[PDB]
């Protein structure tokens, strides 16, 4: 709820929001994780591997988030 | 021989049309080239009114399919469902 | 959400199986369930009743046969539920029924029983994520590449023909009779009878499969090869025997193109075809009559194509280009179809989710049956 709390913590909440996304995004992009998704594409399973962008909602939540 | 034809009972419809007949013949005599005259015109005449009427016949399936079939080519309606649901596969080929 | 889609493509005679996204089908078997037929006396024998799979051909001698699904349609659902278990065991994908989207192969006009019940085995016993059934010739112009044109399978139990437009398998033109391998391997049995070698146990009659498949070829013309005395050629048994065969080889697939010899009103493989073609739009014939695609385990016959050429050429009209296609995978041009289409992201949208049909039901299904 956008009024849950005082003023600071909301404001505080989305800038809790902004950085931990980019966290998210950093897990994303090391090179083990990527070594699976290779695994899968190498694999022939284009599920996981177009799923892992377009499931995951981190895109447009970072987009929203910058 | 032209003819021009309007209905528009509960909306509107022209229907306008001429054959450029060509004939020939010697004029032989009188009344030979009178009825003869005639004989052409009632070969022509008896000629174009029927053929106007089977245009007629054949325009749900030549004319009209130029312009929009009555069915599809699948010859079914249209699953809607199926077409906004997914894309019936045309990204691949 | 899930692991990965599992094309099991049914069939009544071998059904074939694995992932999607995979080149052929690593996973195929005859559909049959063999249980024994003797006594157990010694210990330490063969543990365990019902075997299918490579252990049932296996020990062939001792099972009893049978068949669960015939002319497209499961006659027993037991049997069935083994063998799609025996799919799911660590013998053939070592998975779970649980994290895996199910794409299924199925014939045309078929009860709605079958995708009722079928989907209530799934989806119940087996608990999957998403279940889809789907055509077979669908499939199999998936697996060619091109998109328009007749479809013409004869798998064991079923043979049909479908004139597909850019996906759309026209519902109103699949002519469907149902003469396929199997039944002519039972008319083949008939003729081997009359040959005088006697061939009628059930494990036995797996032996005149093995024939029809090795032995039996089409003649180009029909009356003019029965009116010879051909070379007749041997045949060695597993047992070690030997069976000339003379003119029940040709005549075995004649079936196809003929069912007067079994006795029914039903047409031949070219009638399905030409009815199938001549019962769509007319602005469609020269584009059907250029792409036909064959599919199934019975179009393998020796001078298939080319007598299907010939009884076309037969009934289709004067200077018409008849085009006859007929690829190396036959035998997997479902499954491969199957692969390509279950690997597609809009298969996410295609399918029918174990949410929806614990809420609708089976009209879910024939609701989201395309
Ligand atoms: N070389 C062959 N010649 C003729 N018939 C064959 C040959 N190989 C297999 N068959 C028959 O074709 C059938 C395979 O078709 P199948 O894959 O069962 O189609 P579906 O899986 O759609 O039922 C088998 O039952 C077999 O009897």
């Amino acid at each position: 709820d956008p009024a849950s709390g005082t003023a600071l913590q909301e404001i505080s909440f989305w800038l809790n929001l902004e950085r931990a996304l980019y966290r998210i995004q950093e897990k994303r992009e090391s090179p083990e994780v990527l070594l699976t998704l290779d695994i899968l594409k190498h694999g022939k399973r284009f599920h996981a591997t177009v799923s892992f962008d377009t499931d995951t909602g981190l895109k447009q939540a970072l987009e929203t988030v910058n | 021989l032209k003819i021009q034809v309007h209905y528009y009972e509960d909306g509107n419809v022209q229907l306008v049309s001429h054959k450029d007949v060509q004939d020939s013949v010697t004029v032989s005599n009188e009344a030979q080239t009178a009825k003869e005259f005639i004989k052409i015109i009632e070969h022509a005449e008896n000629e174009y009114q029927t053929a106007i009427s089977e245009n007629y016949q054949t325009m749900s399936d030549t004319t009209f399919k130029a312009l929009r079939r009555q069915l599809p080519v699948t010859r079914t309606k249209i699953d809607w469902n199926k077409i906004l649901s997914y894309k019936i596969g045309k990204e691949m080929q | 959400i899930a692991n990965q889609p599992v094309v099991i493509d049914n069939g009544s005679g071998v059904i074939k199986a694995g992932f999607a996204g995979d080149q052929i089908p690593k996973y195929c078997f005859p559909n049959y369930v063999g249980r024994p037929k003797h006594v157990r006396v010694m210990a330490g024998a063969l543990e365990g009743d019902i075997f299918i799979g490579p252990k049932a051909e296996e020990h062939r001698g001792l099972l009893s046969i049978r068949y669960p699904m015939e002319h497209g349609i499961v006659k027993d659902w037991n049997d069935m539920e083994r063998i799609w278990q025996y799919v799911y065991s660590k013998d053939q994908l070592q998975t779970f029924s649980e994290e895996h989207p199910v794409l299924l192969t199925e014939a045309p006009l078929n009860p709605r029983k079958n995708r009722e019940r079928a989907a209530e085995v799934f989806f119940e016993t087996f608990n999957v994520p998403a279940l889809f059934i789907s055509m077979q010739a669908v499939l199999s112009l998936y697996a060619t590449g091109r998109t328009t044109g007749v479809v013409l399978d004869s798998g064991d139990g079923v043979t049909h023909a479908v004139p597909i437009y850019e996906g759309f398998a026209m519902p109103h033109s699949i002519m469907r009779i149902d003469i396929a391998g199997r039944d002519v391997s039972r008319f083949l049995r008939l003729y081997l009878r009359k040959e005088g070698y006697d061939f009628h146990s059930s494990s036995e009659f797996e032996i005149v499969k093995a024939i029809k498949e090795r032995a039996c070829y089409l003649s180009i013309n029909p009356q003019k090869d029965e009116t010879l005395e051909t070379e007749k050629a041997q045949y060695y048994l597993p047992d070690g025997s030997t069976i000339e065969i003379g003119p029940s080889r040709f005549r075995a697939p004649e079936l196809l193109f003929r069912p007067d010899l079994i006795g029914e009103e039903s047409e031949g493989i070219h009638e399905v075809l030409v009815f199938a073609i001549q019962k769509s739009d007319m602005d469609l014939r020269r584009t059907l009559f250029s792409n036909i695609v064959l599919s199934g385990g019975s179009t393998l016959f020796k001078g298939f194509g080319d007598r299907l050429l010939s009884e076309v050429k037969k009934l289709a009209p004067k200077d018409v280009k008849i085009r006859i296609s007929a690829p190396q995978e036959r035998l997997y041009s479902t499954w491969i179809g199957g692969s390509i289409l279950a690997s597609l992201d809009t298969f996410k949208k295609m399918w029918v989710s174990k949410k929806e049909y614990e809420e609708d039901g089976a009209r879910s299904i024939h609701r989201k049956t395309f």
